[PDB]
């Protein structure tokens, strides 16, 4: 009833609720929001590919 | 002194401080005019005139829509900006105007050699039409198809009936 | 004698001894730290201009609040990314190559350093829990061969003759070990003793 | 967006402050506080208060309700049930 | 060609309405024209800084490559 | 200045101002096509430039009609 | 047989910048709308054109 | 080939019988529907068998070339 | 046939008077047009002849056996979609009259079908830009066909703006390539595949990724699909993906020639993020169309892994997956349109407002479907289990074939992540099934005369009145049994996908 | 006549018209110019043969 729930249903439910609540705030009809994300993605073309894992770490920081 | 640099400097200043929708429909016209003039004086006078013939008709239709949708919102609203942050932003932007990093391609001047073989000498628009109406006639007929769809599309969107 | 444990690791090209010129860890971390701080700080002051241009429009304000970064995040993010780049290169130089353990250590420490800056108002054990989770993800990323195995894939092996296109034949026995993606009908018994060891039914009882 | 963000405690709190700026007998105003008895408003003072409470909350009392209002709590009930944010331009929401 | 006709009209009206904003914009415009005309090299050195920091082949980088080949080729003959 | 997305401050705060940005952005593609075609003395690039201008004008009309009808929907009571 | 058949079909031969499929059947520029003889830089002889690379049809 | 087309018609009977459950009618309602459904999938079944018979012929011809290609590789 | 018959229908629709019956009969004429288009296309295009790749119209178009299969799939799915507007979906006028109130509905579909079928064939950058505009404009006009609807117009505004930004990105990529090489034909550009900047083609793919709703550009498609009418959302959420993904496969086929692994890593980054968002995004949602929007984002990520690997096993994976996913998409939306007849009627908390465009808008409006219609509820369960990937349904072989191609190319991380993504997304797929059935016994003996279906009259009280119309019932029966019983013909179907070649030859 | 072949000023100075995925790559990403510098270097290296 302890660690196997934290690393199981109860723990993953809290993780899912936290992550899904973040994603629910990103779906709203707004021109400025989607334009910023489109233009931001252009940096993947500019950046050298070795920086992908740093962008991955930065994105996980923003989830918090 | 290339005075087109000054024109774009003023235009960039007015795009940062623009508040209402009428100023935006003026940023568009303040953009096509430098394009038309620079095309006229450097690269293509044909396309300088095509831009004027087509974009102006689009601009007036754009302007008439502003009249029907102007909604009092941004006349009385306030903006903060700051004169110092505007000019500093434009200064940093003006520092880097090298869109290309091939220094030799940007610094070394080139020439072309004329030949007399073309004795049938006609305008660029005649060759463009010659190819467009013969070899790329499919492209022209699809464009005609897309123009037809817009006619039907505009009616099924706007017409209440 | 050493224990004979299974080794579930995907194939990777192994640099010969004397190879692997190391990468300058401080220099590489400097580029990530400076470039990130310039962008994050620059995008911060760009968004303040968008604030000043309009604050009576709820639609713009809602979208700007999502992308807004706190002051401790504007400092913590470049530091965490810079420490990550430094520690990832520093450990890679130590081990003559990049390993999943090195990336796990580099990511968890970099996360904990950043978390202790922009997540000050949370319990210390909470920050360590996230750092262990973050470090495990990047260790798993390296263990799986980053985004693709590349020259170690089966398709690459099949193009180099190291696959199983020609089939198998029991009469052929090879002293050297088979390729990672290669299968054989019969093996030298010495290889089995090297893998399993003697004992519970190998050679002896 | 186009929904109310009003609570019963805020509407009461804003109602009390707007009623405090008038010449009332007592400054101790709650939901049960009557206009004629506790605060002491005649015909004209009451309608000055109603319009003042209209401007604060951007609501308009109907004629039937306004003529029959007795207590401060009735106003708080009316504001909570009838308040709507004003429609914005086609650009305020989507942009 | 319409910018040649409009430019006197826009410039004077720009100074009338916003004399300080116009003077700052026009002053900066003239300063860079003085940099180019009188070979102050300020804009070129900024360009050389941007290429060095972003990993582009600079003018000095391409000349160093030539000097490395030049020394390599001479020894190949001597 | 481009990488910090300075262009996001130059775009106005109306839906029509987004339309103007799209037209300007597409017009940048056509100017680049005309410039390359003229240097190469290639009429295929100029045919491409002409196609871009016509097509860019089509979407300008289609987008305008959507915005026109969007404004009509708000002014729908029309008791007059 | 089923294992053998899948090995043949699922094998992907390598492609690089030296071998790949280009679907062009003839050389352009035999005729132009006007001024076919330009600077005489067209050195391709259409009277003695060598045979082209005919595409392979596996079902033929 | 009758056995194959027999199954396809029986598939069409199943499709109609399942549809009757969707519409909540007795399975004996309008018995001609099974005949119509059975023939419609026999027609699809006959075309399907021609498609598969063609595919096996094409696969053999391609496999012969692929074996020659593999023999060169295995050297 | 499409172009010729479209002109007649355009003129004919404007000539006759406006009535719901006439619009419905004009829609049936559109059904006949697509059927004749399919018959003519089948009569002349065959897989064996098109294996080499045949140029048409001064090499502006290039059709091969890989392109041809997708064209026939597009025509077949478009046939199934037109049955929705050409026949009764529910049989009740308050719901069905919406599909007959717009006479230009069928015209826009025929306009878009032309754009859908020509897009995979593009062989020139000039025609690539023209066609991608033709497809996009028709989608905007279809999204705004109901112009008296506030949400429908708002979606079309969002669709136009985002899709114009992507088109500019696509145009900007082609202009850069023309600037580099001075060439417009794709096969000519292939001769210089080693010298042009390959990331100029990644910019071209980025604009295509926006138009398929890939992360991080997923936000607008999730918003648009939820706000649009269910009949509109059924089309726009599936049709653009059939053509654009096929075009992405052909572009990635050319990109793999130079083997740029940096480009492979950026795409893998977008696939990885889309799996995370597609699975975790749907966990906390209450709208069914919002849930299906994340399902679409997740299944696109699965297909893009096959497109990214881009090998012989990838052709089979992509071809099979796109066919079976289209049928599952069609089957689910057909059931959702039908089951609005079982909605309770008032005679209230949360002030829930339901409109005529989307009568089924929340997941819990599917409650007690196991009681109201057991056969339809099972049909919906089979489709949802197929999306989950329960064998031996079609959805299992789709994931199995995708994994084979992905793991064969060394994409160990993406293969593991998708299987974790499949498990996470199973949580919200199961929630549909929980709503359908889990309260059957505690509700079996209840009196439900307050349904929408109960408002319909009865003819004679001696006849048997079917509760669902003939055509829509047969389509649901056919597709559900195909999904269920694919094991019977799986071997023969996958042998056909072996023959579909994209310049393999030998 | 010898002339430069640079892009128009409006292309490389307009606040909005200068921003695109390929223009940022040409201006801020060295991936393209690294490859093309190899071609130029081969010209001088190959002189000796
Ligand atoms: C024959 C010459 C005609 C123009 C002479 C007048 C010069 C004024 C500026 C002309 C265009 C320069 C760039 C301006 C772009 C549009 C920005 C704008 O909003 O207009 C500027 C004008 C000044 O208003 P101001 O008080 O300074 O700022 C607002 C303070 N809250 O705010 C206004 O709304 C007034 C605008 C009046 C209508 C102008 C319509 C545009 C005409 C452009 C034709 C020339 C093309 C541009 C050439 C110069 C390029 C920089
Ligand atoms: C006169 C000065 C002119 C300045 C011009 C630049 C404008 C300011 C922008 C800040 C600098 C960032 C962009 C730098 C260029 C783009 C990256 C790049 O190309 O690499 C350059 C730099 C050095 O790397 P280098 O090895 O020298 O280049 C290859 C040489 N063969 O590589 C780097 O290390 C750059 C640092 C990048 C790492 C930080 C970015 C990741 C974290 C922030 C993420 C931003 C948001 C995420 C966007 C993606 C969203 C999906
Ligand atoms: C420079 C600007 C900032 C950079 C933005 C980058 C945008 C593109 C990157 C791709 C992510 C697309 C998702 C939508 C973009 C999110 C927009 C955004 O930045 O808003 C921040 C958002 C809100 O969070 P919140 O803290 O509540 O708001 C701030 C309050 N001041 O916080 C979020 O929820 C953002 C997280 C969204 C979920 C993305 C997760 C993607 C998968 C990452 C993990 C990959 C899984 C595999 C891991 C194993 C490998 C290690
Ligand atoms: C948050 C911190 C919690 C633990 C972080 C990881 C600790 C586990 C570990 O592996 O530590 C090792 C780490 C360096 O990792 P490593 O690459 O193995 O060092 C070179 C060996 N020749 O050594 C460390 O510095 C930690
Ligand atoms: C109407 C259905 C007709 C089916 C025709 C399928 C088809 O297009 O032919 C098979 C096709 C290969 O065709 P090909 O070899 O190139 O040309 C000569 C073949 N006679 O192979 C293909 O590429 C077809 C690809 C799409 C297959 C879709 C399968 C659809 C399943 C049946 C639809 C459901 C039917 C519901 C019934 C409702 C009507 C009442
Ligand atoms: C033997 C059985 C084995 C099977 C078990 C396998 C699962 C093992 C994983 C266990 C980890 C999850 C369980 C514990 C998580 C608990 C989440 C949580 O409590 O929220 C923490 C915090 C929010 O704070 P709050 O919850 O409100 O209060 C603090 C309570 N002390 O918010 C947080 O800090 C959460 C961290 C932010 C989200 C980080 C996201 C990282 C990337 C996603 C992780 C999964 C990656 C999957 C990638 C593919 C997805 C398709
Ligand atoms: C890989 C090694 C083998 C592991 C096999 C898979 C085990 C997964 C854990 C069980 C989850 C479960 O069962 O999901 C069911 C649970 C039910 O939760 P509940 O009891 O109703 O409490 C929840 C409600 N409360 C707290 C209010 C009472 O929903 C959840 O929590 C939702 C989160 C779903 C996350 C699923 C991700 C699965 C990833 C698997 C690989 C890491
Ligand atoms: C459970 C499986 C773990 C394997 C053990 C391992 O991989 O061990 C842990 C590794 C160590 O790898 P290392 O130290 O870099 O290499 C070892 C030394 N060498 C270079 C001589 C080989 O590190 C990690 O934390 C990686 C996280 C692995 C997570 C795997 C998830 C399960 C996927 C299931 C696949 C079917
Ligand atoms: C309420 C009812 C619940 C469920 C009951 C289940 C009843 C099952 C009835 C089966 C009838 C039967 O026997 O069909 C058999 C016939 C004849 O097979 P054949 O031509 O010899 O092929 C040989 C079969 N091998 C390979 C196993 C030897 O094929 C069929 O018709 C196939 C069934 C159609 C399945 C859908 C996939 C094919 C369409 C392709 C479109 C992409
Ligand atoms: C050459 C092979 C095919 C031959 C037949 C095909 C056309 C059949 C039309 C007959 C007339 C008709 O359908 O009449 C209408 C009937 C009855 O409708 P009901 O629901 O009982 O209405 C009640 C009618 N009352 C009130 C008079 C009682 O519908 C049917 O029976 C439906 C069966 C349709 C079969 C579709 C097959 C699709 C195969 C798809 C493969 C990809």
């Amino acid at each position: 009833r302890g660690i196997l729930q934290l690393f199981g249903p109860l723990g993953l439910w809290k993780l899912s609720t936290f992550i899904s609540s973040k994603l629910n705030k990103l779906v709203f009809l707004n021109i400025g929001f989607i334009l910023e994300i489109i233009v931001l993605s252009w940096l993947l073309i500019v950046f050298k590919v070795s920086l992908l894992k740093y962008i991955l770490l930065l994105i996980i920081f923003i989830i918090l | 002194m290339n005075l087109e640099i000054l024109d774009l400097s003023i235009l960039g200043f007015y795009s940062l401080i623009s508040s209402n929708s009428f100023e935006s429909i003026a940023i568009l016209v303040a953009t096509i005019m430098p394009v038309i003039t620079e095309l006229w004086y450097n690269y293509s006078q044909l396309f300088a005139l095509l831009y004027t013939l087509i974009y102006v008709g689009a601009v007036v239709i754009l302007f008439v829509f502003i009249l029907s949708v102007i909604n009092e919102k941004e006349e009385y609203e306030y903006e903060y900006s700051g004169l110092f942050i505007l000019i500093l932003v434009l200064l940093l932007d003006d520092l880097d105007d090298n869109e290309s990093n091939d220094n030799d391609y940007n610094n070394v001047y080139i020439t072309d050699y004329a030949d007399w073989f073309n004795n049938y000498n006609e305008s660029d628009l005649s060759v463009i039409g010659n190819l467009l109406f013969t070899e790329y006639a499919l492209l022209l007929l699809i464009i005609s198809f897309i123009l037809l769809m817009s006619i039907i599309g505009l009616i099924l969107i706007v017409k209440k009936d | 004698e050493q224990f004979h444990l299974p080794q579930p690791f995907w194939p990777t090209t192994k640099t010969k001894e004397g190879e692997y010129v190391p990468k300058d860890s401080i220099r590489e971390a400097s580029k990530v730290f400076i470039g990130s701080g310039v962008l994050l700080g620059g995008m911060h002051f760009r968004r303040l201009m968008q604030y000043k241009k309009g604050s009576a429009r709820p639609g713009l304000a809602k979208y700007l609040n999502l992308f807004s970064l706190s002051k401790s995040q504007l400092i913590g993010f470049p530091v965490a990314l810079g420490a990550f780049s430094f520690l990832s290169h520093s450990f890679a130089n130590l081990q003559e190559g990049q390993t999943a353990t090195g990336e796990f250590a580099a990511s968890s420490i970099a996360s904990l350093i950043g978390l202790s800056i922009f997540r000050t108002k949370k319990p210390l054990s909470s920050n360590v829990a996230i750092a262990v989770g973050m470090g495990s993800l990047f260790g798993f990323l390296t263990w799986a061969g980053n985004f693709n195995l590349g020259d170690n894939s089966y398709r690459a092996a099949l193009e180099a003759g190291n696959g199983n296109e020609g089939g198998f034949d029991n009469k052929v026995i090879k002293t050297e070990r088979q390729g990672f993606w290669e299968g054989v009908y019969r093996r030298p018994l010495s290889q089995t003793v090297e893998d399993l060891g003697e004992g519970r039914g190998i050679i002896t009882q | 967006q186009s929904a109310s963000t009003l609570t019963k405690e805020d509407v009461l709190t804003r109602s009390v402050s707007v009623l405090r700026g008038f010449e009332v007998k007592t400054k101790d105003i709650d939901l049960q506080t009557t206009f004629v008895q506790d605060l002491g408003m005649d015909s004209l003072d009451l309608n000055d208060a109603l319009v003042a409470l209209e401007e604060e909350f951007d609501v308009v009392f109907d004629d039937k309700t306004a003529n029959e209002i007795k207590t401060v709590g009735e106003v708080v009930d009316f504001v909570l049930a009838n308040y709507l944010p004003t429609e914005q331009s086609i650009n305020h929401t989507i942009r | 060609p319409y910018l040649v006709a409009f430019r006197p009209a826009v410039l004077v009206f720009f100074f009338i309405r916003q004399p300080i904003g116009a003077g700052l914009l026009a002053g900066g415009f003239l300063f860079w024209q003085a940099d180019r005309h009188f070979n102050f090299g300020i804009r070129d050195n900024i360009h050389n800084f941007k290429q060095t920091i972003l990993g582009f082949p600079t003018q000095a980088s391409k000349w160093e490559t030539f000097k490395q080949v030049d020394a390599q080729k001479r020894a190949q003959l001597v | 200045m481009d990488l910090i997305l300075l262009m996001l401050v130059a775009v106005g705060l109306n839906i029509i101002d987004i339309y103007i940005m799209i037209e300007i952005l597409i017009m940048g593609c056509t100017v680049n096509t005309i410039y390359s075609a003229s240097l190469d003395n290639d009429m295929i690039g100029l045919i491409y430039s002409l196609i871009q201008i016509i097509i860019a004008g089509v979407e300008s009309a289609i987008g305008l009609s959507i915005l026109v009808n969007y404004n009509r929907i708000r002014n729908s009571e029309e008791i007059e | 047989s089923t294992a053998d058949l899948y090995g043949l079909i699922s094998f992907t031969p390598k492609r690089d910048i030296h071998h790949y499929v280009i679907r062009v059947d003839e050389v352009p520029g035999k005729h132009f709308p006007t001024n076919t003889t330009g600077n005489f830089g067209n050195t391709v002889d259409f009277e003695n054109l060598e045979p082209r690379r005919k595409p392979i049809n596996p079902y033929l | 080939m009758i056995a194959s087309l027999a199954g396809w018609g029986l598939f069409g009977v199943t499709v109609r019988a399942y549809q009757q459950g969707i519409r909540k009618v007795p399975f004996s309602y309008y018995p001609l529907g099974y005949v119509y459904s059975a023939l419609g999938w026999v027609a699809f079944g006959y075309g399907f068998n021609l498609w598969t018979e063609r595919n096996d012929k094409l696969l053999e011809k391609r496999v012969e070339k692929l074996k020659e290609s593999r023999n060169l590789r295995l050297s | 046939m499409l172009f010729t018959s479209l002109l007649l229908i355009i003129v004919y629709g404007s000539l006759v008077n406006k009535s719901h019956l006439l619009t419905k009969l004009i829609n049936r004429l559109g059904l006949i047009i697509i059927i004749y288009t399919l018959l003519i296309h089948l009569n002349i295009n065959t897989l064996e002849n098109l294996s080499i790749g045949i140029n048409m119209f001064n090499n502006l178009l290039l059709i091969n056996s890989f392109n041809n299969t997708i064209i026939e799939l597009i025509l077949i799915i478009c046939i199934l979609y037109v049955l929705l507007i050409s026949f009764n979906i529910t049989g009740l006028s308050i719901i069905d009259n919406l599909n007959y109130s717009k006479r230009t509905f069928i015209v826009i579909v025929l306009f878009n079908i032309i754009g859908l079928t020509l897009l995979p064939l593009v062989n020139d950058i000039m025609i690539l830009f023209i066609i991608i505009e033709l497809q996009s404009y028709s989608l905007y006009l279809l999204t705004a066909i109901f112009n008296e609807s506030h949400n429908s117009t708002k979606s079309a505004l969002y669709y136009f703006i985002v899709g114009s930004i992507a088109s500019f990105i696509i145009l900007d990529a082609t202009v850069s390539i023309y600037d580099d090489l001075g060439l417009t034909n794709i096969q000519y550009i292939l001769m210089y595949i080693d010298k042009l900047e390959i990331f100029d083609l990644l910019c071209l793919l980025f604009g295509l990724f926006i138009k398929i709703g890939l992360a991080p550009f997923y936000s607008y498609s999730i918003t648009i699909y939820s706000l649009s009418p269910t009949i509109i959302t059924n089309y726009i959420s599936l049709m653009p993906k059939l053509s654009i993904l096929t075009l992405i496969y052909i572009i990635m086929h050319y990109i793999n020639i130079v083997n740029n692994t940096d480009l492979n890593y950026v795409i893998s980054f977008l696939i990885l993020i889309s799996m995370f968002i597609g699975s975790f995004g749907g966990l906390n949602v209450i709208r069914i169309k919002t849930l299906l929007a994340y399902s679409s984002l997740l299944n696109v990520s699965y297909m893009l892994l096959a497109i990214l690997s881009n090998s012989n096993e990838s052709i089979i994976a992509y071809i099979y997956y796109i066919i079976q996913y289209s049928l599952t998409h069609i089957n689910i939306f057909s059931i959702i349109l039908v089951i609005s007849i079982y909605l309770p009627i008032m005679n209230n908390m949360l002030n829930v407002m339901i409109t005529k465009y989307s009568p089924i808008e929340y997941i819990n409006q599917l409650k007690n479907l196991f009681i109201n219609n057991i056969f339809i509820a099972i049909a919906l369960c089979i489709s949802i289990f197929s999306l989950i990937g329960i064998p031996p349904l079609t959805g299992f072989y789709g994931k199995y074939l995708v994994l084979i191609s992905g793991l064969n190319n060394g994409y160990v991380l993406l293969s593991i992540v998708l299987i974790i993504a499949s498990s996470i997304s199973t949580v919200y797929y199961a929630t549909i099934l929980k709503v359908l059935s889990f309260d059957t016994l505690s509700f079996k003996d209840i009196i439900s005369n307050n349904l929408i279906i109960n408002t319909s009259p009865e003819n004679n009280n001696n006849e048997i009145k079917p509760e669902i119309s003939n055509v829509i019932s047969y389509v649901i029966s056919s597709l559900t049994l195909i999904i269920l019983l694919i094991i019977i013909q799986y071997e023969n179907i996958v042998k056909g996908a072996y023959l579909v070649l994209l310049y393999n030859w030998v | 006549p010898y002339s430069n072949t640079r892009r128009p000023w409006v292309l490389r100075r307009h606040i909005i018209m200068k921003n695109s995925p390929t223009k940022w790559a040409r201006k801020y990403s060295s991936r393209r110019d690294e490859r093309e510098q190899e071609i130029k270097d081969d010209y001088i290296r190959g002189m000796g043969e």
